[PDB]
């Protein structure tokens, strides 16, 4: 090469360079090979490989390649190995002349892999990119000016769980809560086996009674108003109905209603019937 | 180091022991 | 190596230190004379050329009663004449006086002693501080010491097992003032703050330990049990070993959000114990009980940021995983949508050593939890309402201002901890695209 | 050494951890750094009874036992003696378990040092 | 915009003089990677760091730092310059066809024990007129002293070695010329200087083989430091004693006897 | 052909400890370092994992890494801890705190030079290095970050060698670290980039194995890590012992990696029998194949039914003949052609080695480049998005020094990896 020098767009630093060195003329004669008759490599060609200095640039790598080729007869083939697995070829057009040094191809081990990659990976990358856009500041502060719902409001904290009604008995001080045995719907992660550390409580055994509960003809699954005692709860200005999980669970206690936002995130399930407009009593 | 005569009741016998290292 | 220097500031800190150091001595086989009649002690006890073991502790107090009680107590030969810093006059339950008037005349020599322990500690992991922010010295001098330690030792771990004012019955009336100001001072200058209010300890002792008359001794015994459970990972061999800084990242999601809850299990008495087979699943369930938490805050009243479970004894990782799976199967407790993992686990082989005369029946296995949850903001909101009711009327402002404190510092504390409130709100908020 | 509990070779399910309990779960500090790099990994009578039997004693420092002995050597190129006896004093410090020998002559014109 | 820094090496504005003569300078007035395609065609980066020395790979391309034997040291402050600035030197330059030194008094009757060491100390100067005054005064005192130079031989050793140790080629050449003039001043000068070979000859050893079909058309200045060193060695042997050769051989190993 | 091993973090350190005790048992090496075996074959290739000293001890070619010296102390307190060389113990002052940033950039970087020094000393001590082994966890701080840094700086120092990683991947339902997705992404985009073959362990698959296959009542980390030790012994059994059809580590790599980015494998061991059911087993080649390809026996939490086998390898040990192994490996492919990708025939390599594990008539280790690795990658990436949208726990990394662009490109690389697993799973001829 004289002035064909191009700077690669990639930032992979050169790593080493291999010379397919070819033995001397007398060596070829005493092996029985004619040096004048030289896609398959010559039988006597041997891959003698040399290394590049730490943090060498492309100019240094090409200078080292030229220094390796400086031998009048030995080198015929040079492979400049970069840091990304690629190798730039530096073949000799004519093995018996010095000046005919030229690059031919730059093969990469990931060549065809990326060639068939950049049809589906780009689509998935484009889909995933807007999900990675940060939704908050460095601290918890969300960027947008749109107000978030009251997070500690009961109608936001207890959308799908019965509220923790507090009882003084059992305590001599402020009540805290009592844990509930209630289970989540069976939502196994996709693509994993039924791997269990120990005998577990099967979720199908504890399917809610409000599943295919007959709605009678009233249009309400509930019968008596003990639904207010056990199923239906009031959350400030909102009314919660816990029987709404019957439409979300499968006959095997599997969550079938998985509402995904258009971006791809999951919208948390809710079981609020509506806003009970409680007001001061008036005459 | 040489191998001894092929012993069939040992988890450390080779296929080549079973074949020809009989002696 | 692996030293954890203990600091006990104020009366609550000093008594908790007495209890936990008794526990550590009985766990490591160290008598009050300091001689082992047999090197896991090296984390808490520094060796001497005469073979005795001096605790790596500093009992700092502004009034001499508790330190004099220590000097006349059982462990007088154990404890150094230094590392036992005594003031001449009390802080008078005033954060301003503990931080601005008497704090300077004692913090210089307190830091000198801290350096005299730190240079000895060749593998120091962090500082475990014990104080009550509700008092005067434990609040003011505690905050001053935390600031000085942060500016001196840099990014060293700082676990403040701090006792916070109770929701409904308080020792004092200026206690909300001291709490708000102390929290203002520590939000930046402490690493991990641990809730240690007395209501939940009293409630657990009365309900599970069958103690009709709980007291500070039982409270400090439970606190020492929890401290030993958290610190035994680097003291004894275990299946999963975790250091002081290991749960730092696993438990603090945001720099302001470091206040965390505690719960111990099994908190069981001798009579209760032989009726119960304390399996890993059972002890984990008792941990995740809202009642079992050592704080008068309901974890069911909010989301869970991240939980850390320190198992001790003959626990097996198989049963630990089974317990984690069966506790996530529960709907009554729910995590934030942005922490699907939300769990850290560390298993230590050493079972908890029972203290003679103690109320805890020893068990083959016991698990503690240190957990960050959004529901911890209840105590902050309540203490803020208290501080607001008093500060609107300007009650007890003259004491603090005459104690060398700016009048605007109350306002700054209120604003910044209100920012903490809203931070808790909006980190408990779910992830919706409208936020972006 | 070789017993029933050690008979089983190491197979995925043939190892019993609870059989081999370490005596102490305390984790001995083999590995230590000396704060300047340098990574490193690593008198017969008991003092209790010797102090119990001597109530007035507090420490064994500077409390050696004074003994008197002699060592004899053959002298071949002398003029008057053929077998010489040299006298020594023994100091046996009990605190250190240490022995010291000091040469002490008898007559003024000993010729020894 | 930017700034221009012209090359000033070997020019009129060369700062080498300033940075080698600290006391002087003033006037007369004070990314991807192969993750599954490992092959025998690549190696690791060579370890050419100095710490790699005496290891499995060896030094590689890590040369040791130079000892700075040829490095040009800073000239020590000179009592001759201090005394001239004070006003104690009875010398002044006279300008004409060739610059010369004019004396207050006859050189013959001056106290050489005072004046000769000062002039010999002044040879290290790199700024005129101090250099010219010192060297011309040395030459005048040597050629007009007679037998008064012999007792001052012990006192002249410190200035000579101090000037030689500077590693300045010009200073070394000037000291060599002055040493030749001193040797050819009396019969016993070389005899007295034989014991002092161990403090003068090391610099001559260092600069013995330093020179700077084509002739050197300019050599009247006699700037060849190696040639001057050789000439001084031959002159020392000629006007020395029996032990002169053995002392010179002990100092410089590559020297050859000019009388045996 | 020498193997030099490194173990980082506590996870990797106890796993490597058990691996070394297993190798010592196989070669008849007692804890004191001498040889008390019962055959000459244990000396033929004892140099692969051990070096004889001037005390007669067979010191392992093992390098231990931990910012926490506590695990170093635990292993030296272990039964076989005296085997390791004292100077190979590299440790620091403060632990990583489960922080990839601390393990990779500040605390690990200060000790990476010393660990490179000792590893290089072991390298030139070895006659011909066949390659490097690594054991660590992707969810830890100094196991993941420091291990990835080690492999990155050894790619640029021994690129022609084979560097394996038996990394222990995390799991959401086995969550025992809340920054597992961060550490896993940061370590996967380095392993896919610098690990020539990186085969993974999920502790829940091991729990399943010890639950219904082994049926152990109380299996601690000892019995837990014994499976990983067994598979590590199996992948180099053909190296350490003669075989009817032997192979080596780079044989496995070249026959299991079709494209440079597709090198994340699953593992499997056989036979494994519950305590009290040996009388029902047959212990034959067919049974070994069945337990090999059984879904529950796989020691990585993935469902091969939902994926396709790019390439599998079966390393048999014991006195068996080649016809039945070939017939079984053909029959499984023929009967499960829906689970073997059609654009490559006979996806299963079979290697036969003389020596079965001590006490076992015959055994086999399984390596599988199934496309079902994509579900674990997708799960970890989904958790990573879940935390990254709110940038939870990101302040630790950002204040420790790394920037957000590295995190974003890390997940970009991992998403490309899972996308290409899907692409080749769905590829047609
Ligand atoms: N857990 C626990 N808390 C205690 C104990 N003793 C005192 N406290 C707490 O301390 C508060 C009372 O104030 P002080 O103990 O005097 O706090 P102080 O700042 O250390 O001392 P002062 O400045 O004099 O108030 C109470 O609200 C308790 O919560 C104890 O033994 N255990
Ligand atoms: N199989 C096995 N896994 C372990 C062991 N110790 C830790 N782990 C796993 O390693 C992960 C955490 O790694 P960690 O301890 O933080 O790594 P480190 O910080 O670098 O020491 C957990 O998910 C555990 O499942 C062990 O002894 N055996
Ligand atoms: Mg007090």
């Amino acid at each position: 090469m004289n002035s064909t020098y191009k700077e690669p767009s990639s930032a992979a630093v050169p790593t080493s360079y291999a010379v397919l060195s070819l033995p001397s003329k007398a060596t070829m004669r005493r092996k029985g090979y004619n040096p004048d008759e030289v896609l398959a490599t010559h039988p006597l060609a041997s891959w003698k490989t040399f290394s590049l200095p730490v943090g060498c640039t492309y100019k240094d790598a090409v200078t080292a390649v030229q220094t390796a080729n400086a031998k009048p007869w030995g080198p015929i083939k040079i492979r400049l190995n970069f840091s990304d697995g690629r190798y730039e070829q530096f073949e000799r057009v004519a093995p018996s002349v010095m000046d005919s040094l030229q690059s031919t191809t730059t093969y990469s081990p990931n060549g065809v892999f990326k060639e068939e990659t950049l049809s589906l990976s780009t689509t998935r990358r484009e889909a995933q990119k807007p999900r990675l856009r940060p939704l908050v500041d460095e601290r918890g502060h969300h960027l947008s000016s749109k107000p978030i719902p009251r997070t500690f409001a009961p109608e936001e904290l207890y959308k799908n769980c019965p509220p923790p009604v507090l009882c003084q008995p059992g305590y001599d001080f402020t009540p805290i809560s009592y844990n509930t045995f209630l289970l989540n719907p069976q939502d196994p992660p996709h693509g994993v086996r039924s791997v269990q550390s120990n005998f577990m409580h099967s979720k199908c055994d504890y399917r809610p009674r409000s599943y295919l509960r007959p709605e009678e003809v009233t249009g309400t699954s509930h019968a008596s108003r003990h639904c207010h005692c056990n199923e239906v709860f009031q959350l400030g200005d909102h009314t919660m109905d816990f029987a709404c999980e019957g439409t979300m669970v499968d006959h095997r206690n599997r969550l079938v209603k998985k509402d995904y936002s258009p971006i791809g995130t999951l919208k948390a399930n809710s079981s609020i019937v509506g806003r009970r407009h409680a007001r001061k009593p008036r005459f | 180091p040489p191998h001894g005569p092929a012993n069939m009741m040992s988890t450390y016998m080779t296929r080549y022991d079973y074949d020809y290292n009989r002696d | 190596m692996r030293e954890a220097i203990c600091i006990h500031i104020g009366q609550a800190g000093c008594q908790v230190g007495n209890a936990c150091w008794e526990l550590f001595c009985l766990e490591h086989g160290i008598q009050p004379d300091g001689s082992m009649p047999s090197d896991a002690f090296n984390t808490f006890f520094s060796e001497t050329g005469a073979g005795k073991h001096v605790p790596r502790c500093l009992f700092l107090d502004l009034e001499p009663t508790v330190v004099d009680e220590v000097r006349t107590g059982t462990y007088r030969q154990l404890f150094n004449p230094e590392q036992l810093v005594s003031g001449k006059e009390d802080a008078a339950n005033n954060y301003a006086r503990g931080h601005y008037t008497i704090g300077k005349e004692i913090v210089d020599l307190a830091l000198d002693r801290i350096r005299k322990l730190a240079d000895n500690c060749t593998g120091l992991q962090g500082f475990m501080v014990f104080h009550a922010v509700g008092g005067g010295t434990g609040s003011g001098l505690g905050a001053l010491l935390l600031e000085r330690l942060s500016v001196d030792y840099g990014k060293k771990s700082k676990l403040g097992y701090t006792v916070y004012p109770s929701p409904q019955v308080s020792t004092a009336v200026v206690e909300p003032y001291n709490c708000v100001l102390s929290t203002h001072s520590l939000l930046e200058h402490t690493d991990v703050a641990t809730m240690l209010d007395n209501e939940a300890i009293y409630d657990l002792t009365r309900r599970s330990l069958d103690i009709e008359r709980p007291s500070y001794t039982n409270v400090n015994r439970l606190i020492g049990q929890v401290v030993s459970s958290l610190t035994a990972s680097l003291r004894f061999d275990g299946a999963l070993n975790v250091d002081l800084t290991e749960f730092q990242t696993n438990l603090v999601p945001y720099p302001r959000i470091h206040f965390v809850l505690t719960s111990y299990a099994p908190v069981v008495s001798a009579e209760k114990a032989y009726h119960e087979q304390l399996s890993v699943a059972d002890i984990t369930n008792s941990v995740f009980e809202p009642a079992g938490m050592l704080t008068k805050c309901d974890p069911r009243h909010g989301k869970y940021m991240s939980c850390c479970l320190m198992y001790r004894g003959d626990v097996v990782p198989k049963d630990v995983n089974a317990a984690i799976a069966t506790i996530k199967t529960k709907r009554t407790i729910q995590f934030v949508d942005w922490c699907p993992t939300g769990f850290k686990c560390g298993i230590n082989y050493q079972p908890p050593t029972v203290v003679p005369g103690g109320d805890l029946a020893k068990v083959q296995r016991a698990v503690c939890m240190i957990a960050n949850s959004t529901a911890i903001a209840e105590v902050f909101a309540r203490i803020d309402h208290k501080f607001d009711l008093m500060y609107s009327k300007r009650a007890f402002v003259h004491w603090y201002v005459g104690e060398g404190m700016e009048e605007g510092e109350f306002s700054e504390a209120r604003e910044d901890l209100a920012a903490l409130e809203k931070d808790y709100e909006e980190v408990g908020a779910e992830s919706a695209d409208d936020m972006g | 050494e070789k017993t029933v509990y050690n008979a089983l070779p190491k197979l995925p399910g043939f190892s019993f951890a609870e059989l081999q309990h370490p005596a102490t779960h305390g984790k001995r500090q083999y590995c230590t750094i000396d704060s300047e790099g340098t990574r490193t990994v690593k008198c017969g009578i008991p003092v209790r009874i010797i102090l119990q039997r001597f109530p007035s004693w507090r420490t064994m420092d500077d409390k050696a036992l004074r003994f008197f002995a002699y060592y004899t050597e053959d002298v071949v190129g002398s003029r008057i003696e053929t077998w010489r006896v040299r006298k020594v004093k023994l100091h046996y410090f009990l605190a250190d378990g240490s022995l010291s020998i000091v040469e002490t002559p008898a007559v003024a014109n000993s010729g020894l040092q | 915009s930017y700034e221009i820094k012209p090359i000033v090496k070997g020019t009129k504005r060369d700062p080498s003089l300033l940075k080698y003569n600290k006391a002087a300078g003033a006037g007369p007035f004070g990314t991807h990677g192969y993750g599954g395609a490992c092959s025998s065609l690549r190696k690791g980066r060579p370890r050419d760091a100095p710490d790699a020395a005496f290891s499995e790979k060896g030094c590689g391309k890590s040369a040791p730092p130079k000892a700075g034997a040829f490095k040009k040291r800073v000239i020590p402050p000179t009592e001759f310059r201090r005394a001239y600035n004070r006003g104690d030197l009875p010398i002044a330059i006279c300008h004409g066809s060739r610059p010369t030194v004019d004396w207050k008094v006859e050189v013959e009757k001056l106290d050489y024990h005072h004046y000769l060491p000062i002039f010999f100390d002044g040879i290290r100067e790199t700024e005129e007129p101090y250099m010219f005054l010192a060297r011309q005064g040395c030459l005048d005192l040597l050629e007009r002293g007679g037998s008064k130079i012999l007792p001052t031989i012990p006192q002249l050793i410190i200035p000579i070695k101090t000037a030689l140790n500077t590693r300045h080629p010009d200073i070394i050449s000037a000291t060599l010329r002055i040493l030749q003039h001193l040797i050819v001043s009396d019969d016993l000068i070389g005899e007295a200087l034989v014991p002092y070979y161990r403090q003068i000859l090391p610099v001559l050893n260092l600069f013995k083989n330093v020179h700077k079909d084509a002739m050197d058309y300019g050599q009247r200045n006699r700037d060849d430091v190696g040639d001057l060193v050789n000439e001084t060695l031959q002159l020392l042997e000629q006007h020395g004693g029996d032990d002169a050769y053995i002392n010179i051989k002990y100092m410089v190993p590559s020297y050859e006897s000019c009388i045996y | 052909r020498e193997i030099v091993s490194c173990q980082a973090g506590q996870c990797g350190n106890q796993i490597g400890s058990k691996f070394w005790e297993v190798i010592s048992d196989e070669h008849g090496v007692d804890p004191t370092g001498t040889y008390q075996g019962d055959s000459d074959l244990q000396l033929e290739r004892i140099n692969v994992y051990f070096d004889e000293s001037s005390g007669g001890r067979y010191v392992p070619r093992a390098v231990l890494m931990d910012l926490e010296p506590g695990t170093m102390d635990s292993v030296r307190a272990g039964p076989y801890g005296q085997l390791f060389r004292p100077d190979n113990f590299i440790f620091g002052q403060s632990g990583a705190g489960n922080n990839w940033a601390k393990g990779h950039y500040t605390e690990g970087a200060e000790l990476i030079d010393s660990v490179l020094d000792v590893c290089r000393k072991e390298a030139e001590s070895c006659d011909c290095l066949q390659g490097f082994q690594l054991s660590h966890s992707l969810g830890g701080g100094t196991g993941s970050g420091m291990g990835t840094l080690l492999i990155s700086k050894l790619r640029e120092e021994y690129p022609d060698r084979i560097m394996m990683t038996f990394s222990v991947i995390p799991s959401p339902r086995v969550s025992d670290t809340v920054v597992e997705p961060y550490n896993t992404t940061l370590s996967v985009h380095q392993l896919v980039e610098n690990s020539d073959e990186s085969m993974c362990i999920d502790n829940e698959a091991l729990y399943d194995i010890c639950f219904r296959t082994l049926k152990l009542t109380t299996p601690t980390f000892g019995d837990l890590n014994h499976l990983v030790a067994a598979v590590m012994s199996g992948v180099t059994c053909c190296l350490r012992f003669p075989g009817q059809l032997n192979s080596d580590l780079r044989k496995l790599a070249v026959n299991l990696v079709p494209f440079p980015r597709l090198h994340f494998f699953m593992m499997g061991f056989a036979p494994l029998t519950s305590r009290g059911s040996q009388q029902y087993r047959g212990l034959s080649v067919a049974e070994l194949t069945q337990q090999m390809f059984d879904a529950k026996n796989m020691m990585q939490a993935a469902d091969p039914r939902h994926g396709r086998y790019l390439t599998a390898s079966a390393l048999f040990r014991g006195r068996m003949s080649t016809k039945e192994v070939d017939e079984q490996m053909l029959n499984v492919q023929n009967k499960n052609s829906s689970y073997f990708i059609e654009w490559i025939p006979n996806n299963i390599k079979s290697s036969i080695c003389d020596i079965p594990p001590k006490g076992l008539k015959m055994s086999v280790t399984f390596i599988g480049n199934n496309t079902c690795i994509q579900e674990m990658f997708r799960r970890v990436g989904e958790q990573f998005t879940g935390m990254f949208r709110r940038k939870a726990f990101l302040h630790w990394y950002t204040g420790e020094g790394m920037d957000e662009m590295e995190f974003t490109e890390a997940e970009s690389n991992m998403n490309d990896l899972v996308s290409e697993y899907q692409q080749y799973q769905d590829a047609t001829v």
